[PDB]
């Protein structure tokens, strides 16, 4: 068994943490104060949840996470929350005074006095493994300290950690919840920074989260807890075979084998289906085909792009539920002949497939619907490259006007920092552009 | 994170006196400081106006300064006027008589020092100090030539702390004093460089409204007044109470203000209303948003129509339906994008709060950093100059050690604040 | 009101739709980089299609169909006909192509060419006879096609002729078709002599810069011609022509449907195309290309333009038949 | 479809599928970039008291 450690950011990255730690308990049948009556093993043990529960003499379950903020009452909602007792004091860092939207306020001003604290605490739960893989960053790319102090973790991570792994969730800005006018800035200065530093990252735009609370849940105004919970159910597929037993990605290296076949494009896009509400009276349940076929569907994907007119690198199906392969083969050969599915010719067309008998878990009074089998679709296409140019573009509307630098530089940054960062866009746009047109 | 409030001068305590008189009432405050409220969002982040003192009592974190004991006795008087820290209480005797250069250079210097210690009293018990706003006019002399000075030795004390000001425009519909246009272009002068956010109060703008809205035939400054509390209530909302906007005065900054100079802005209040009368009829979301964007509604006398909108920052106070709100909100923007700048995306945040002020079950207040705020200064410009290319009252000043320099250097400053303002808005 | 932004000023078509919209008083015009639209008359290179469906509270719409470059260039139709199964390379109504980069699989039709001692008259891009003639002037991409030496000649002039139908695809991928079409006639005799003189077999209009002699514009419209082939050939155009184009208009935009469909995408695409034809001796239509932003004909540009109006924009945005609908 | 590398347990399966084969900087440089912005921070503020000592 090796450990993975997890690491919230911000605002996004803690309440995001809580909503996920929560589900991971449900599933694992670990209570709020750490309690898990099905772990016999008491004190100890290298089963496949210890990846990410750390376990005391007395039985309790310690997540193997840290939650960082430069402000303290996101987190100081956590400290007198649900699961308070769940967590040990020492992983819960908070500052005074936050980033104020400020990316380089983030990274430089007020990240380089709380930089070293956390690197500490973060030691702290590293000692206690005894074979680290790596670790699970979430952020967001539009706030100040989600995107500023990430960035400076993810480049000091890589010098004491030179060995390990690390996997970002990172949310992607939607004005339609956004709570600042320079998230463009603070998004594309933390994906220069921080691009080399990852190994593969989950983008997930908001846009895309709250449009399927709408669409599918009949939420008019959908807030930060109906699009966490639904958050949540993605990153637990996406982390369930680290939890639980399985031969398809069983460490964090081998999500960057299965999905990252060159380093700089590691933007795999995630589809999650079926989505049903809770308040529904009636539902009839879907199939296998039918929710492998809304993979395939652009309003069920974390991302809102056209995987039609960009190409494949590679893809995973994680179905949870009840799923036999034959089924799945049988979905397969229906959906290759009704929709475009180009691969880059120097990759082979096909699918990996890991399947959890166990059906998703569902948060008790939560929007969602229990379901009787569920699928969420990995794939590593060029088309998320169009959130790029979205972003990008934005950044070049407001730059061209130098609106708001002056607010960056007055922190200690330099107005070249901006250009060098938007040049390494520019090249990222295009290495996208040469592999799938 | 604490904000320290001053009131510097007779218009400077007359509506920081209402302002406070005002939210006290919306948290739940009496005059004698307990707090006898029903819900818990009033006591949230009460903190960042009041101070806790003995027995559970709330001391608001204001100080009080002028230069004369009339005003400032008014208010220890005055219905409210018991709440406040009798030691934030700093006044001389002499007066500036509407002279800047008697508040900046002579009266005012023998008295700030000692502002400054209550200044620093009250910030070394905060717990992290997020900056000051100050309330006061540009046309006299305590407000306007003090204030300036205050403002620019607290940030030579607090250089990483945000200076928010509520500037009080003169007008010749409500004047005091001919040498009010001289007043304002000194003072414009010190606010373009030692503050960070200034909301521009134009009482142009409030005798207008008075007048031809609120069908009020000779108004007083006590029906200035009632605008500018309602005013200064709805700005400050997301500052006062919790929601999904939890904002402190420097993200304001950092996503009003592009551009350092221009940070200067427009604020509008819906429904007008006038003083103890009360129309029973609630706005439905659609007229709050259209309303909150007239120009009738603005309280800087310029037409928004006449320049574009940079940033845009807006507050609905209610229950209502946050659906609608969005719906109407990227309305207005749909359908006046012209007027909405092309090279900030998404310039328009909005933000709900379920108190409503006090007398109304809806309202919406508007902040707009408009490049059409140039009208104002333009028109204090014309003013200047028409008494000054003739040195006209200058000897006020050159008596308390001002030189003509000065001014012209005053002048030209502000007339740069106004091609920079117009710079944008052919861009 | 409605709004939108045009950024192509050289497309004559939606020229007069900007004309015919601002005329409703229900449709204001922005500037080109505005992103507060309801509509898009986008440009016909790099058009920003990732840009569109992310601003809220605005359905938005544009004027071409993302992807529909594999129909309307002659390197990409030919691929496409050839691997598509919906189409396969036993295709009844397009001629013989093959792609050549400035060849193997092309020679072998042209040495049994030869050996059958039948027509190996080949056009590519200009027209050839025998085989390697063609090759020196692609490398001086260009796609080769057999060269139909049998077409259906108008009389009196003994004349060539090109058919051009203008079809509307709407957001629900409703197929329309313009009931008014042209022929774009050759003023010369058709010389099946030498093919260097092109005068007599470029039907474009451009190369007709004897211009004139029979009709206006060398442009014959479906009135006059439809008589002409009762007079002449004791038929109709419906019968003898037309059933074969709404074929072969079909069965190449149900091809490519799931590939280009915006049925459930974020934002909404229609477009125009212009498909051309080619009939020969014995009455059988050939598609000769696809056309993704056609001119029309002066006569037909108020009728037309209105019915894209009508059609494709106010089906989605509605104020307060002149097409023929190909089911399917 | 070519079914490989099928395992099983009591959990779940997993497998692949195919359908068609092929056609940093170090510690110092960190500290080095950090104190030289908080340098342009001071000089930025000793710009001002100047100014403001004017
Ligand atoms: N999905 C989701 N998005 C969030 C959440 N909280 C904030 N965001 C988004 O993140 C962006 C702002 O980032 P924040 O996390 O709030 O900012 P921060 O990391 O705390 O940085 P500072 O506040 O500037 O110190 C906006 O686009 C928000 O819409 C959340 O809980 N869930
Ligand atoms: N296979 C073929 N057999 C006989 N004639 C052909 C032919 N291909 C093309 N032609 C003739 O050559 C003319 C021009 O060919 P083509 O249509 O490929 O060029 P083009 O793209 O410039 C016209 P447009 O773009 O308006 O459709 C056609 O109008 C037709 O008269
Ligand atoms: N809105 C408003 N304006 C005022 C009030 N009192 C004075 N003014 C304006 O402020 C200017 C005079 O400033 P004042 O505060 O009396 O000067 P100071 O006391 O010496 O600082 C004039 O232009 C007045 O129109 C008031 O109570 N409300
Ligand atoms: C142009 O985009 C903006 C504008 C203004 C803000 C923000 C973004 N974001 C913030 O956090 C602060 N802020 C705000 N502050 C405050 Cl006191 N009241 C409001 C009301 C709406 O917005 C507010
Ligand atoms: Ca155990
Ligand atoms: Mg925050
Ligand atoms: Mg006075
Ligand atoms: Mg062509």
């Amino acid at each position: 068994m090796r450990e993975c450690i997890s690491i919230h950011v911000g605002q996004a990255g803690v309440q995001i943490g809580n909503a996920c730690w929560e589900l991971y308990c449900l599933e694992h049948g670990i209570q709020p104060d750490g309690q898990m009556p099905s772990d016999k093993t008491i004190g100890g043990g290298d089963d496949s949840f210890n990846t990410f529960f750390s376990e005391t003499g007395a039985g309790k379950h310690v997540p193997r996470a840290v939650f960082v903020d430069l402000e303290p009452t996101v987190i100081d909602e956590v400290r007198t929350g649900t699961y308070r007792q769940l967590f040990h004091p020492e992983q819960l860092i908070t500052g005074k005074e936050d980033a104020a939207n400020n990316y380089a306020r983030g990274h430089y001003t007020i990240g380089k006095e709380i930089i070293d604290l956390v690197l500490d605490r973060i030691r702290k739960l590293a000692d206690q493994c005894t074979g680290l893989q790596g670790f699970l960053v979430f952020h967001s790319f539009g706030g100040g300290t989600g995107s500023g102090f990430t960035s400076l973790l993810m480049e000091r991570l890589s010098v004491d950690y030179g060995k390990k792994s690390k996997l970002e969730f990172s949310i992607y800005p939607a004005p339609q919840v956004s709570t600042a006018v320079v998230e463009p800035y603070n998004s594309i200065l933390t994906t220069h920074t921080t691009l080399e530093h990852s190994d593969c990252a989950f983008m997930v735009d908001n846009e895309a989260i709250y449009d399927i609370c709408r669409r599918n849940l009949d939420i008019e105004r959908p807030t930060y807890t109906n699009l966490n919970r639904l958050i949540s159910q993605i990153v637990s597929s996406i982390t369930a075979s680290l939890r639980f037993d399985g031969a398809l990605n069983v460490d964090l290296t081998e999500f960057q084998t299965n999905l990252v076949p060159y380093p700089r494009i590691h933007f795999p896009l995630a589809t999650y289906a079926p989505v049903i509400s809770a308040e529904k009276a009636y539902h009839e349940q879907l199939s296998v085909a039918e929710i492998t076929n809304a993979c395939f569907e652009p309003a069920n994907q974390m991302v809102k792009c056209d995987p039609r007119h960009g190409k494949y690198m590679a893809c995973c199906l994680l179905y949870r539920g009840d799923v036999v392969p034959k089924d799945v083969n049988a979905a397969i050969a229906t959906i290759k002949t009704k929709r475009s599915i180009q691969f880059v010719d120097w990759c082979p067309t096909g699918f990996k497939v890991g399947i959890n008998y166990q059906p998703p878990t569902v948060v008790p009074g939560g929007d969602l619907a229990k379901v009787q089998r569920a699928v969420c679709m990995l794939s590593n296409t060029t088309a998320i490259a169009e959130a790029w140019a979205r972003l990008d573009h934005k950044f070049d509307l407001m730059y061209a006007k130098r609106a708001f630098v002056h607010w960056y530089v007055g922190e200690g940054m330099e107005e070249g920092e901006f250009s060098e960062a938007r040049e390494d866009m520019a090249a990222l746009e295009k290495d996208y552009e040469e592999v799938g047109v | 994170r604490e904000i320290v409030h001053i009131q510097a001068g007779q218009c400077g305590n007359q509506i920081g006196a209402k302002f406070w008189e005002v939210i006290s009432d919306e948290h739940g405050i009496d005059p004698t400081g307990s707090y006898h409220g029903d819900s818990d969002l009033q006591l949230e982040r009460i903190n960042v106006y009041y101070n806790e003192a003995t027995g559970n009592k709330y001391v608001p974190r204001a100080i009080l300064v002028d230069l004369e004991p009339g005003t400032m006795d008014s208010v220890r008087s005055g219905p409210f006027g018991q709440i406040f820290r009798p030691d934030n209480f700093v006044f001389g005797q002499s007066g500036a008589g509407n002279n800047w250069a008697k508040g900046h250079y002579t009266e005012g210097a023998e008295l700030v020092d000692s502002v400054l210690d209550v200044v620093r009293k009250e910030s070394e018990s905060c717990d992290c100090l997020q900056g000051f706003q100050l309330t006061h006019s540009l046309g006299g002399g305590t407000g306007s030539g003090m204030g300036t000075l205050l403002i620019s030795k607290i940030r030579e004390e607090y250089p990483d702390r945000i200076m928010n000001t509520f500037s009080v425009m003169p007008s010749p519909k409500v004047s005091d004093t001919v040498v009010e246009p001289y007043n304002a272009t000194l003072s414009v002068h010190q606010l373009v460089e030692n503050t960070d956010e200034t909301y521009c109060i134009d009482n142009e703008a409030l005798y207008d409204i008075c007048f031809r809205t609120l069908k009020l035939t000779t108004p007083t400054y006590g029906d200035l007044n009632h605008l500018v509390s309602a005013t200064m209530s709805g700005v400050t909302t997301c500052l006062r109470f919790p929601g999904q906007l939890n904002a402190d005065l420097r993200k304001l900054a950092v996503n009003m203000v592009p551009f350092p100079r221009l940070h200067f802005f427009m604020p509008g209040f819906a429904p007008l209303t006038s003083r103890g009368s009360q129309q029973y009829r609630a706005l439905t979301v659609p007229e709050l948003t259209q309303q909150m964007f007239d120009s009738k509604n603005m309280m800087a006398a310029c037409d928004p129509r006449h320049g574009r909108y940079l940033t845009v920052a807006a507050i609905f106070r209610g229950r209502m339906s946050m659906k609608e709100v969005d719906e109407q909100m990227l309305n207005v923007q749909n359908k006046n994008s012209s007027y909405f700048v092309e090279w900030i995306p998404n310039n328009v945040k909005t933000a709900v709060c379920d108190i409503p002020p006090r007398g109304l079950k809806m309202s919406a207040t508007f902040i707009g950093n408009s490049t059409a705020i140039q009208e104002l200064f333009k028109r204090i410009s014309e003013q200047f100059t028409a008494m000054f290319r003739r040195k006209a009252f200058l000897h006020w000043y050159t008596g308390e050690g001002m030189d003509e320099m000065e001014f012209t250097e005053a002048e030209s400053n502000m007339n740069d604040l106004v091609s920079e303002y117009q710079q944008y808005q052919d861009a | 009101m409605y709004t939108f932004v045009v950024r192509d000023e050289n497309s004559s078509v939606y020229a007069e739709v900007s004309r015919l919209l601002l005329a409703t008083g229900q449709w204001k015009r922005l500037r080109k980089d505005n992103p507060r639209f309801n509509l898009m008359l986008g440009e016909r290179n790099r058009l920003p299609f990732g840009r569109l469906g992310h601003e809220p509270g605005l359905v938005q719409l544009v004027n071409y169909y993302r992807g529909a470059d594999k129909l309307c260039r002659k390197a990409s139709l030919v691929k496409l006909i050839k691997t598509s199964p919906e189409l396969s390379e036993s295709c009844t109504w397009f001629p013989e192509s093959y792609v050549i980069y400035p060849r193997e699989v092309f020679l072998a039709a042209y040495n049994r060419r030869r050996e059958g001692r039948e027509g190996n008259v080949w056009i590519a891009k200009l027209i050839s006879s025998e085989a390697s003639e063609l090759l020196d002037f692609i490398d001086e991409v260009h796609v080769i096609q057999k060269y139909l030496e049998k077409p259906l000649l108008l009389e009196p002039g003994h004349r060539k002729f090109d058919i051009r139908s203008w079809v509307l695809v709407d957001h629900l991928y409703n197929i329309y078709l313009y009931r008014e079409g042209v022929l774009r006639t050759s003023s010369e005799p058709y010389n099946s002599a030498n093919f260097q003189d092109k005068t007599c077999h470029l039907t474009n209009h451009c190369i007709q810069k004897n211009y004139g002699r029979y009709e206006e514009g060398n442009e014959m419209f479906f009135e006059e011609f439809n008589q002409y082939l009762m007079d002449a050939l004791n038929t109709t155009l419906e019968n003898s022509i037309l059933l074969q184009i709404k074929h072969i208009i079909r069965s190449c935009l149900m091809c490519i449907e799931p590939a280009i469909s915006t049925k459930h995408l974020h934002y909404q695409s229609f477009q125009l195309f212009g498909f051309d034809f080619m009939v020969d001796e014995e009455l059988k239509v050939w598609l000769i290309e696809v056309n993704g932003a056609p001119a029309c004909a002066q006569k037909l540009y108020a009728e037309l333009c209105q019915g894209i109006v009508d059609v494709a924009i106010s089906s989605v945005f509605p104020l307060a038949s002149i097409f023929i609908k190909l089911h399917h | 479809m070519e079914v490989i590398e099928l395992n099983k347990c009591t959990s779940g399966q997993s497998f692949e599928v195919i359908l068609k084969p092929p056609s940093d900087p170090s510690l110092e440089e960190i500290q080095k970039k950090l104190e030289a912005a908080e340098e342009r921070r001071k000089y930025q503020e000793a710009e001002l008291l100047k100014h403001l000592a004017e």
